[PDB]
RNA sequence: CGCAACCA
RNA sequence: GCGGG
RNA sequence: GGGUAAGUUCCGACCUGCACGAAUGGCAUAAUGAUGGCGGCGCUGUCUCCAGCAGAGGCUCAGUGAAAUCGAAAUCGCUG
RNA sequence: ACCAAGGGUUCCAGUCCAACGUUAAUCGGGGCUGGGUGAGUCGACCCCUAAGGCGAGGCCGAAAGGCGUAGUCGAUGGGAAAAUGGUUAAUAUUCCAUUACUUCUGUGUAAUGCGAUGAGAGGACGGAGAAGGCUAAAUCAGCCUGGCGUUGGUUGUCCAGGUGAAAGGAUGUAGGCAUGUAUCUUAGGCAAAUCCGGGGUACUCUAUGCUGAGAUCUGAAAGUGGUUGAUGCCAUGCUUCCAGGAAAAGUCUCUAAGCUUCAGUUACACAGGAAUCGUACCCGAAACCGACACAGGUGGUCAGGUCGAGUAGACCAAGGCGCUUGAGAGAACUCUGCUGAAGGAACUAGGCAAAAUGGUACCGUAACUUCGGGAGAAGGUACGCUGUUGUUGGUGAUUGAGCUGACGACAGCCGCAGAAACCAGGCCGCUGCAACUGUUUAUUAAAAACAUAGCACUCUGCAAACACGAAAGUGGACGUAUAGGGUGUGAUGCCUGCCCGGUGCUGGAAGGUUAAUUGAUGGGGUUA
């Protein structure tokens, strides 16, 4: 759960740390890891095209299974480890015919459970199947888009996706947004919940361990001179114009989405 | 008081070289210009 | 009373 | 130069 | 009103707010600050009011040897 | 004292003193004339790769050009091997002496499956924290040699000097890690595999293996024991935490194709090889960066004695220096110090500057608090030497001798003063601001400014929004709404009222108005 720490230092003092008992105490699976170089956010150019982005630890990749393309074979839960590149836990799956992989670790898996795939498999958290053959009202997560593709919806700490019904070709989806889609029925997801889900609760407590993680300092726009923002300038505190970004677009209630490609997915909205 | 010179021979050879101006346009007219005016050593 | 219109 | 009231 | 023999500063109130005010946040708050203001104890050449002593210069002799400036100079006071 | 970088003959000898050297110079990092750098083991080159660069084809672009695949470069990281003495005016892990080690070729002798551009293992890696076992090192004792002290004493319970030789080779200990073994099998490992992985049994757990300091042995005039003891070795170990901690080759296992009695492979003997380049000298410096023989800057390594917690500090060792103008005098005034009657902030914008406090042990400590703090709050007592008597810790010769660490009492002696010098917190009350650690105007501003953890609004459904690019493309992100971007506020406590008329933003759609385009009409010019 949540553990807060003893105020012995001012920077301990609002600490909350998310424990977990049944994590991984050892090294990650080595076939299934590779070397990830930081990039400070810069491009091609040489540019910052991203800010705040620089530092951190240094941060290995896991290599994880989202297209789940060993059907009929049947696996077993090894362990759960921490993943230092996204918000959920990570699950190692050790297949009948002896290969390892590693997925997305759903909430109630614990080691020894038994997963599977294709439309034949057993409707049981963490077994990914077609969205053609799950019943109506399932939590879902690790949603496709194209097909064959992979997972790329609800893939965070603790999402998940409500199938709403399938109508003519196209099953209809509720997204963690609050957005109502509709996705192709030869599309794969997997059932139940994303695992840690308590993420959310975790106080940093001190400025150190978000420069940890690599985020940069903000700077305010209102805090610069005018030739640097069109927030600076000013003899004292003053902000006497409509908030836009560094480089002037509005900041508040002005939408930005320019897709005329899509725009026949999307059933509902999600401020409507 | 730390000054601006701070020497390395490899930095030196790397940025301003032979190799280094022959490898770009702007350089071999570098080139071309010192030849032309007669100097005794092209380069660093 | 709103929209649109002149280069002595 | 178009509609008003 | 308090503190001083004596307080344009300080602390506590009053409200007559030239021209406070609630995320360009309001009112507080333990800890922290080479941060701003005010008062004590200790201690003192800070001071009344300066004296003696020690080293390095100054000064004299020997050697080496600059600088900015400069129309030219036979380059005093007072009153006009 | 020694390396890297940088410099480039400054290195050593003879000879000269014009200029150079803040003075003279017979001297010199100055002039002239000669000399001096010796490697299979040190380094570079070489094999391997990071970030990054270049990039056959390729995609993009008025040209010039931009990006990128296969590749190829690029160390600051990975990959063979030598120690101890002597010798030159100047080189020495390079020469010489003794004793080694690594890796390649030939010629042979015996055996027989060898074989990748493929697969697998390994190389392979974080922060902090300790406990144990060692060694270097230091110190004392013993032993050998020499001495008998300009002035009382000094043949001894006296003084001084010396005295512990490496790499390598043999053995295999303390410590650390994994349960191991035959047989049957096998939806995996770009195809195969006898190999890795997954299943089935049976036998095992004071069983199997792996790794690994030290000590012992050898090298090999006195040349032996104790105590203290590492920042070094075991240790790329063990425990613990979250922020979850390079790559590739060398190397090991397996087969594919390929020859196939040949080649290759591996065990040994004999015989030879290991090229090329660097090597002098300077290192908190007069030789490097600062115009100077310039009080500045400059990465890493070693670093003894007494006291000490200490790499702080005082004094010394080994080693190195007295810093390239002197000699006198002892005025005002200036700088840096020391002491000062009686007073004690009256000084001043302001206690600015000085003076003051200072260690260890024990006693003792307020409001307030987020319960951690505040707090070393404040305040106080003891401390030297000599003798006698007590407890205890470590090591351990023959149960415990010798050496050694911590703590007590009593009694006495001396001074103005026992924390002795050097070293080494001043403290307390009220109040504004910012929660806090942190950042900033290189060179007049360190702050109440900036950032911050936390809080809110809004955008963004993934070929995301957003940013860089002319485009190709790239970052966001090998992320996916508990995620990402923008904007404001700024820990925490109690909280955050009313106004949508103005400007923005969001939604709406019946009407008015309005562009290119389209060209219905009407008018004119020319003449049969
Ligand atoms: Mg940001
Ligand atoms: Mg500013
Ligand atoms: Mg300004
Ligand atoms: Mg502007
Ligand atoms: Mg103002
Ligand atoms: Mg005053
Ligand atoms: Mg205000
Ligand atoms: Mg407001
Ligand atoms: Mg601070
Ligand atoms: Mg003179
Ligand atoms: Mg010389
Ligand atoms: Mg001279
Ligand atoms: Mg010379
Ligand atoms: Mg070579
Ligand atoms: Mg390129
Ligand atoms: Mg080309
Ligand atoms: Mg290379
Ligand atoms: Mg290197
Ligand atoms: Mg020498
Ligand atoms: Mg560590
Ligand atoms: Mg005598
Ligand atoms: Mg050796
Ligand atoms: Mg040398
Ligand atoms: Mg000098
Ligand atoms: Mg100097
Ligand atoms: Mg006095
Ligand atoms: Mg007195
Ligand atoms: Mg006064
Ligand atoms: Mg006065
Ligand atoms: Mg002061
Ligand atoms: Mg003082
Ligand atoms: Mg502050
Ligand atoms: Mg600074
Ligand atoms: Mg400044
Ligand atoms: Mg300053
Ligand atoms: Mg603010
Ligand atoms: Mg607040
Ligand atoms: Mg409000």
């Amino acid at each position: 759960p949540i553990q807060k720490c003893k105020p012995t230092s001012p920077g301990r003092r609002f600490v909350e740390k998310v424990v977990h008992d049944h994590l991984h105490k050892g090294a990650p699976y080595a076939p299934l890891v590779e070397a990830k170089k930081r990039t400070g956010g810069r491009n091609n150019n040489g540019h910052i095209t991203t800010r705040h982005v620089g530092g951190g630890h240094k941060q290995h990749y896991r290599i994880v299974d989202f297209k789940r393309n060993k059907d009929g074979v049947p696996a077993v839960v090894e362990r759960i480890e921490y993943d230092p590149s996204r918000t959920a836990h990570i699950a190692l799956l050790k297949y009948a015919d002896g290969e390892r992989r590693y997925i997305i670790a759903p909430k109630g898996l614990r080691a020894g459970d038994k997963v599977q795939s294709g439309n034949d498999a057993p409707i049981r958290p963490g077994n990914c199947l077609p969205l053609r053959n799950m019943p109506i009202g399932s939590t879902l997560h690790n949603v496709e888009l194209k097909i064959g593709k992979g997972a790329q919806l609800a893939r965070s700490a603790g999402a998940s996706v409500q199938l709403l019904g399938r109508d003519g070709s196209y099953a209809i989806i509720r997204l963690r947004s609050g957005e109502m889609r509709k996705v192709h029925v030869e599309c794969r997801a997997v059932i139940g919940e994303v695992s840690n889900q308590e993420n959310n609760l975790r106080s940093l407590g001190k400025a150190g361990a978000a420069r940890w993680r690599g985020v940069r300092p903000t700077v305010r726009g209102m805090a610069m001179n005018p030739i640097d923002h069109p927030h600076g300038g000013g003899e004292g505190r003053n902000k006497g114009i409509q908030p836009v970004s560094p480089w002037g677009q509005k900041a508040k209630g002005y939408k930005t989405r320019t897709n005329k490609r899509t725009t026949k997915m999307i059933i509902r909205d999600r401020r409507v | 008081m730390k000054r601006t010179f701070q020497p390395s021979e490899l930095k030196r050879k790397r940025v301003h070289g032979f190799r280094a101006r022959m490898a770009t346009k702007a350089g071999r007219q570098v080139l071309a210009r010192r030849r032309a005016k007669g100097r005794h050593s092209l380069t660093v």
